């Protein structure tokens, strides 16, 4: 399941870029959280990964 | 591919307002502003998922290996 | 120069020692420090 | 802990260790049979005499 | 399951015997057997 | 040099849990 | 100092709002950790009825068979909680899904080239080309013929696009629909979002009569503060309303004269639903769960 | 019958002499038991030190500790928060049956 | 019931012993293998 | 453990086992992150496992790592607490932090467990609140002579340190005395805790706890401040925003 | 990852029962640690957190070619007056509740909508566990290969490692 | 107390000493040869 | 290449063209890196490869042959000194160093 951006150039839609969805968007928080998270690691929510959140095969 | 079921981060069910949006965009030409507002979308999590979705399964089924040309 | 330090070493007819730590692995030895810089004996206590 | 790594059940299932059983380990080391490959505070082998 | 190989020691039977972490064959009733080599040679047509 | 427009219309589409357009 | 008997003199409920899907009502005078608890509860522990076992016999179409299970688990079902049991998974498939503890849905789809003359509309041009989930045939195994003929099994929601298809294709499966906890996987969830705010306080600190008055009525929602004059200067009429834009704090005229804060013991539940129980009634099953959650270990034996 | 013999379990390796000082262990607990359990313990006005723990988030267990100040064992400070944790979820209860009754 | 679909035409097709590998339709090489009703099973995860 | 450079002996050193469930990683914590040279972005680690008593009385003893606290280039440290740690810090024992009764006592328990052997005394130990009538209150700095009673032997007395912080005294406003860090008899009386102090950093409070208590307690103490500044975190968090 | 090199491991699959939620009720996707970017310095993430945000609430799509604001026209002057329009909070703020504890968090919390990415490569065949296995024949040595359960290498630079520790026991 | 001990591996240690904070000296020009080019001479 | 615009409010496009140079020196640089000095050190850590402290405390190498007389000159480990000159700090911790 990929998404069109919301915030995307106006060249996105020239060379046709929505015909092959790159990625996804996502609420993200900028947060220091959990603690399992410094410098390159990140977040995942459990639920939305269970609704299929960056799903691929 | 086609719409998701439920929202990734509320969790409301969204699948059953993706051919809802087209024909409120399509036939009383709104925006996509009030078209999702009339929807009862109102969360900006379960706005994008019918706002930013492709659906790119039309362009999938175009290639079907079992009907003839 | 694996072989000529080899064809050197025949030459010279040379008992290696075995004592630095890159000659006990090639032997199987233990290393010969720190742990192996001395020996553990045990005191028996009957005659 | 600072002093400790984070081992996964799919390592803690293979990596064994030889221990002599003995008067003070056999109540740990009868679960650890009974317990056997698929429970994690188990054994795999013993090596008989 | 069970491959064929030798004959089943320790006085059990004349059997087939089983991998352990294929490479090693044990027999059907646990006992261990002494080391298969599984000759090898890596890569990098070519 | 052209400003990036000011996009005309924008309303109010944050509401209190429970509440919706009772505001005139 | 806390009572059991000062905590119902203090602690009151006002129902805000109520439907057969979302429930707006506070909470007066309790605590932020037993007002969690009730939060989590409703997410995490009140039980749901989703499909769980996919079984396919066929499936011709372009979207993947563990794609395809995947839509159907996050389906919410209408099946009522505790007419279902709970399903035993350390005893085997032949023995584990008695009727008792299993909900049945089918789903047979064959997609045929429709003979129409006009681009077209793809409904006006093949046949049962969009699977729904309204397609989900509710199969009363056994006795649930009797006992589920008041109230049949269908989804709360019956136009989920689950599928799309053209001629040639299929999709032939049956799925069993078991009851679970939404702590286990998101789908066993009864509940879009039961979440709390908390309510606002807007402490005035001195007088704004006059022109003051009318910019710091738009800092906030358009129903918070009021005005008549001098003469009934400026108040909050409804604190609830507000949204914590912390937007009369950007400007340097209002920076003195306004503390904002919270009520840190009024709050302000949002409970929704999918569509399986009514709002009202998985705040009942939550506040029951955590009574529950205590018997069972108060009537435990302390091992050790 | 079988009472159940592993949710609760005493940890005797942190447990008092006198009983007064002890930590528990829950089995299958979160933050959702174990805050709204600490918050009844420590309105008791007997407890000296009251927190809880989950020692690590991949396994759900919930270490409570409760320290009294005599007097009072850790038990009989244990079971009388949970006996006002239920009888304050049968209050909240009560005045929402009654809102609803209300409308 | 034996079926194969060529790649071409997309018509149903059965293959015996000592056949070519051809279409029947078409004289086409590639031909794709269906699928019939067998179970198979997912957990709706 | 191990990595691919090997290139010093602080990048092969032996820690203890914990088996956590439902994990498929080795799983590493953030003190041994500069020893290893080591950044979470997919790096793999070897794992050894010795195979009898002599070979595991040596990663106890000799290259375990409490012992590699110091590094045998310069003795300069390499073992502390990292970002959200050090950033915590300034936050937890900074003047405005004041905690109730309740908010105290999960702190202390939240980071030191009588039941995992962090404590000396088979009790945790409190101190009296440094506001008496109107609302008692804890300050933030008072939880840090409390982490430090508990974890330190009952026999020596408390650490004496008079150090310095990284963050300047106009920082804080007019007259504050805040990058003078105090420790006396164990107790912070002064200055905020940075990098300096319990980070890899020298002379600072973790470098003298190691000295004057040993290797064992300072790497306790970085344990107890890692699960303190943790769950510190997790109950009033940091954020970076579009105003910062 | 997202669109501006802000790359990163999944460290934890965290549930929603204790992850924080807003005034709105928004379980975020994905948490990224402030320390990222002090150093990285992708201040076109906090711009595209901030007119996503915007974008998903007014159902309009932003333009984020380069070079089309100014440094009179500032782009968080821009889309922060279109959540002010909404009525959220002008810095993209959001006030944010803990899933822990309960109580509200201290300051703030920077949420927007933000695009994100995932890489081809997967941890799925990267390693590899052996305790006793096959072996080669010269050498009685165990093999090479990720598959066929192959040995771990204790090279020149790890043997070197053990002698400066001066354990002749991990070295044996 | 401060003193080292007999069997300690020093001749490993001051390899490593060298090796080691040589990797993190290797940046290019900001007369003399420089770094690793001067330490292999 | 003065750069005068910030990343708060954007560059311009001349100045984002010399940023681009300066930010790609500093990557050509990490290729030509990735392995400078991994030949010195080997060679260093097989000459000196059996040196060590012995019961005399003088430095031998392997063979037997002396290298140096005591470690340094005074014998002190490296990891050991570091709180050793610090005589104010030790002052105030007399009773905790007893
Ligand atoms: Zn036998």
């Amino acid at each position: 399941t990929g998404q069109t951006p919301i915030v995307k150039a106006n060249l996105y839609d020239d060379y046709g870029m929505d015909n092959f969805p790159n990625g996804f968007n996502a609420v993200v928080a900028v947060i220091s959280y959990t603690g399992y998270d410094m410098d390159d690691a990140m977040i995942i929510n459990k639920s939305a990964d269970e609704r299929g959140f960056g799903y691929g095969t | 591919m086609i719409v998701p079921v439920r929202c990734f981060s509320c969790g409301k069910v969204v699948g059953d307002k993706w051919e809802s949006y087209l024909n409120l965009l399509q036939e009383d030409e709104l925006d996509e502003g009030t078209a999702l507002s009339r929807l009862g979308l109102k969360r900006y999590c379960c706005r994008r998922m019918i706002l930013t979705h492709v659906d790119l399964i039309e362009k999938f089924l175009r290639y079907n290996p079992l009907e003839k040309r | 120069t694996t072989c000529q330090f080899l064809t050197k070493a025949v030459l010279d007819n040379e008992r290696e020692q075995l004592d630095s730590p890159s000659a006990r692995i090639v032997v199987g030895k233990l290393n010969n420090v720190g742990t192996g810089s001395f020996d553990v004996l045990a005191k028996v206590p009957n005659a | 802990e600072t002093n400790e790594i984070g081992v996964p059940p799919v390592f803690a299932v293979k990596l064994t260790y030889p221990e002599p059983v003995t008067a003070y380990n056999i109540a740990e080391l009868r679960q650890a049979v009974i317990n056997g490959p698929d429970k994690w505070p188990g054994a795999t082998q013993i090596q008989n005499e | 399951t069970f491959i064929r190989g030798p004959i089943c020691g320790t006085d059990n039977c004349p059997s087939r015997l089983w991998r352990i972490i294929d490479g090693r064959r044990t027999c059907q009733y646990g006992h261990v057997m002494e080391g298969d080599v599984e000759f090898n040679d890596d890569e990098d047509l070519g | 040099r052209k400003d990036v427009p000011k996009v005309e219309g924008l309303k109010l589409e944050h509401f209190a849990t429970g509440y919706d357009a009772e505001d005139f | 100092e806390w009572n059991v008997e000062k905590f119902k003199k203090d602690f009151e409920v006002n129902i805000s709002s109520l439907d057969a899907r979302e429930a707006n009502f506070d909470l007066i005078n309790i605590d932020t950790s037993i007002a969690n608890a009730f939060r989590r509860i409703m997410i995490s522990e009140v039980p749901s009825v989703a499909a769980e076992y996919v079984y396919f016999f066929n499936n011709t179409s372009v979207i993947q068979d563990e794609v395809l299970a995947h839509r159907i688990g996050l389906v919410p079902l209408k099946v009522d909680p505790d007419m279902l049991t709970w399903v035993d998974s350390n005893l085997p498939d032949d023995e584990k899904f008695t009727d008792e503890n299993t909900i049945v849905l089918s789903l047979n789809v064959k997609c045929t080239r429709n003979p129409d003359a006009p681009s077209t509309d793809p409904k006006e041009l093949y046949n049962n080309a969009h699977v729904y989930a309204r397609d989900l045939k509710f199969e009363p195994q056994g006795r649930q013929s009797t006992t589920f003929a008041d109230c049949p099994v269908v989804p709360a929601d019956p136009d989920i696009l689950l599928a799309k298809l053209r001629p040639g294709q299929e999709i032939s499966l049956k799925a069993h629909c078991i009851l679970g906890i939404g702590g286990d996987h998101a789908k066993f969830s009864p509940v879009s979002t039961a979440s709390y705010r908390l309510l606002p306080q807007i402490n005035i600190l001195q007088p704004i009569k006059g022109e003051s008055a009318r910019r710091f009525q738009k800092c906030f929602p358009p129903g918070v503060i009021g005005i008549d004059e001098g003469s009934d200067e400026a108040y909050v009429k409804d604190a609830r309303k507000d949204t914590v834009s912390r937007e009369v704090l950007r400007y340097e005229e209002f920076a003195d004269k306004v503390k904002l804060g919270r009520v840190r013991n009024h709050f302000i539940f949002n409970v929704e639903s999918a569509g399986a129980m009514t709002p009202e009634e998985i705040f009942f099953k939550s506040v029951r769960i955590l009574k529950n959650k205590a018997e069972y270990l108060k009537n435990c034996p302390i091992t050790q | 019958e079988e009472p159940d013999r592993e949710k609760i379990k005493l940890l005797t390796q942190a447990t008092s002499e006198d009983g007064t000082s002890a930590s528990f262990q829950i089995v299958e607990e979160d933050h959702t038991l174990g805050n709204a359990l600490r918050y009844v313990i420590m309105k008791n006005p007997d407890v000296e030190f009251c927190g809880y723990s989950i020692p690590h988030p991949s396994e759900n267990l919930l270490n409570i500790r409760i320290q009294t100040y005599g007097e009072t064992t850790a038990v009989d400070a244990l079971q009388k928060g949970l006996k006002d944790l239920m009888d304050l979820c049968d209050v909240v209860e009560s005045k929402f049956t009654e809102k609803i009754k209300s409308m | 019931t034996l079926k194969y679909i060529c790649a071409e035409c997309s018509s149903k097709l059965s293959l015996s012993r000592t056949d070519a590998v051809r279409c029947k339709d078409c004289g086409h090489r590639i031909l794709l293998k269906a699928r019939t009703k067998r179970l198979v099973q997912f957990e709706a995860r | 453990m191990n990595r691919q450079p090997t290139l010093h002996k602080a990048s092969m050193m032996g820690h203890k086992v914990r088996v956590l469930p439902n994990e498929k990683t080795l799983r590493l914590h953030y003190a041994n992150t500069g020893a290893y040279n080591a950044d979470f972005d997919g790096d793999e680690m070897n794992m050894h496992f010795p195979q009898n008593e002599n070979a595991r009385a040596e990663a106890l003893n000799l290259a375990n790592t409490d012992s590699q606290y110091l590094t045998p280039t310069s003795g300069s440290p390499v073992r502390g607490l990292i970002q959200d740690h050090i950033s915590a810090g300034v936050w937890l024992t900074s003047k405005d932090s004041f905690f109730t009764r309740e908010q105290y006592q999960q702190y202390i328990y939240g980071c030191i467990r009588p039941e995992d052997g962090h404590t000396t005394r088979s009790k945790i130990v409190t101190l009296p609140p440094t506001i008496f009538k109107p609302y008692p209150l804890w300050t933030g700095k008072q939880i840090i002579t409390t982490v430090l009673l508990n974890v330190t032997p009952p026999d020596m007395p408390g650490i004496n340190l008079i150090s310095k912080n990284k963050i300047k005294n106009e920082y804080w406003g007019k007259g504050s005395l805040e990058n003078e860090v105090l420790f006396k008899d164990g107790a912070l009386l002064c200055g905020i805790l940075d990098k300096s102090q319990y980070g890899a950093s020298k002379y600072g409070i973790v470098h003298s706890l190691h000295e004057v208590y040993g290797p064992e307690v300072a790497a306790k103490v970085l344990s107890v401040l890692g699960r303190l500044f943790t769950n510190y975190i997790t109950a009033t968090a940091f954020t970076c925003g579009m105003d910062d | 990852s997202s669109r501006h090199g802000q790359k990163g491991v999944c460290s934890r699959k965290w549930p929603t029962i204790d992850m924080p939620f807003s005034e709105t009720g928004i379980q975020p996707d994905i948490i990224i640690n402030p320390h990222a970017f002090p150093s990285r310095m992708t201040i076109g993430m906090f711009v595209e957190s901030l007119a996503g945000k915007a974008g998903a609430l007014h159902g309009i799509a932003q333009d984020s070619t380069p070079w089309i604001f100014n440094e009179d026209d500032t782009p968080a002057d821009y889309f922060g007056e279109q959540l002010a329009k909404a009525g959220y909070n002008y810095h993209g703020n959001e006030p944010m509740y803990s899933g822990a504890t309960g109580e509200e968090l201290r300051a703030d919390i920077y949420v927007g909508v933000v695009y994100y990415q995932r890489l081809r490569h997967m941890v799925n065949d990267k390693f590899q566990v052996r305790s006793t296995g096959p072996v080669n024949s010269l050498t009685m040595q165990p093999v090479k290969g990720r598959k066929r359960h192959g040995g771990i290498r204790v090279g020149e630079m790890e043997r070197d490692a053990l002698i400066g520790h001066g354990t002749s026991f991990l070295l044996q | 107390r401060s003193l080292i001990n007999p069997g300690e591996a020093v001749g490993i240690i001051a390899s490593q000493s060298v090796g080691e904070p040589s990797t993190q000296m290797t940046l290019n020009t900001f007369n003399v040869t420089l770094g690793i080019p001067r330490l292999r001479e | 290449g003065y750069v005068k615009g910030r990343f708060y409010s954007g560059i311009k496009p001349q100045e984002y063209y010399f940023h681009c140079m300066a930010g790609r020196e500093g990557l050509i640089d990490t290729a030509v890196k990735t392995s400078r000095s991994g030949y010195l050190q080997r060679c260093l850590t097989k000459q000196l490869e059996g040196v060590h402290v012995s019961y005399d405390n003088s430095i031998r190498d392997a063979d037997g042959t002396l290298v140096q007389f005591m470690y340094g000159g005074d014998a002190i480990d490296i990891t050991k000194e570091s709180h050793m000159t610090q005589f104010e700090f030790c002052l105030d911790n007399y009773y905790a160093l007893l």
